[PDB]
């Protein structure tokens, strides 16, 4: 075996394992940006505000 | 003299009474209120 060959799939080994834990903290992460998106932006602030904005909307449009 | 300064004290009261003034209502209130008082009303504050 090429010892060149050898060193250059050291390497290789050693970023692709820099490239697992990169990956790792970047699902961590799109999980919490998951988390903030769905229950909290649309969940509870998109929700609770589009609920009041309808609600007034309609009681103003009855009384036309 | 006593009933004399109860007078006086019943004068300073009902000029007190005078001098009291309520604040008039400004202007959304006027707003909201004639564009909820009636539905000639609400038309007409819609319109305005």
């Amino acid at each position: 075996m090429n010892a060149n060959k050898q060193r250059q799939y050291n390497q290789l080994a050693h970023e692709l394992r820099e490239l697992q834990t990169n990956l790792q903290e970047t699902t961590k992460q799109l999980d919490i940006m998951s988390k903030q998106c769905n229950e909290n932006l649309v969940g509870q602030l998109g929700k609770v505000h589009g609920s009041w904005l309808i609600g007034s909307y309609i009681y103003y449009m009855e009384q036309m | 003299e006593s009933l004399d300064r109860c007078i006086d004290d019943i004068n300073r009261a009902v000029d007190s009474m005078s001098t009291l003034y309520f604040k008039p209502p400004g202007i959304f209130h006027n707003a909201i209120l004639q564009g909820a008082s009636n539905k000639a009303s609400i038309r007409k504050d819609i319109t305005r």
